[PDB]
């Protein structure tokens, strides 16, 4: 740690611009990397300290058509959501409506990261309940209830008890 | 392949190289 921290901070601006690229091969690779970075606490802290990086992850998650890119950027928000500062950064970045949109994904890992991140925001982040409602999150959550396994159902039922 | 123009193929290659540079720095 601390070495790792500064290493990340140096790379973060360029990763940001690559994540924002128009070429989806480039986006994908930069997303894999950002996801791998989010696995170590030091560099996870440098990701969460960068509004630009957080906004690029949110925007990519939401606009992408590549399954793997949606997975890795959703996974990354998931990892940030384990920290109070991560939650706040997702929230200020517009992460909530992106995450609610990923509740329509036919992909299991993505649904998974989206519902758990939303759960962590609903539990711990002031302002999250209203912003999930504003994004239509109650209906999108209710649409999943007959469509998922009993573990997703349980988490989603809990998000709903938080919101109703 | 994706039927990129040469200008797109050049941008793809320079971006992937920088990514390899960053992957190297981050090991």
């Amino acid at each position: 740690y601390q070495d790792d921290a500064e290493l990340a901070t140096r790379a973060i601006p360029e990763l940001t611009k690559l994540l924002n690229d128009e070429d989806q091969v480039v986006v994908n690779k930069a997303a894999v990397m950002v996801h791998q970075l989010s696995k170590k606490e030091a560099s996870r802290h440098a990701i969460m300290r960068s509004p630009q990086m957080v906004s690029a992850i949110v925007r990519t998650m939401q606009n992408t058509n590549d399954v793997e890119t949606a997975r890795c950027t959703a996974g990354t928000l998931h990892n940030l959501s384990h920290h109070r500062e991560g939650l706040l950064a997702i929230f200020k970045s517009g992460g909530i409506p992106a995450l609610v949109k990923m509740l329509g994904s036919p992909v299991d890992s993505v649904l998974f990261y989206a519902i758990t991140t939303l759960h962590n925001l609903l539990l711990h982040q002031e302002g999250a309940k209203m912003a999930v409602r504003l994004a239509g999150g109650l209906q999108k959550m209710v649409a999943l209830l007959n469509k998922t396994n009993v573990k997703f159902l349980a988490i989603t039922t809990d998000c709903l008890q938080i919101l109703a | 392949p994706d039927g990129l123009s040469q200008e797109q193929l050049e941008h793809r290659e320079r971006s992937l190289q920088t990514l390899r540079d960053i992957q190297r720095m981050l090991f």
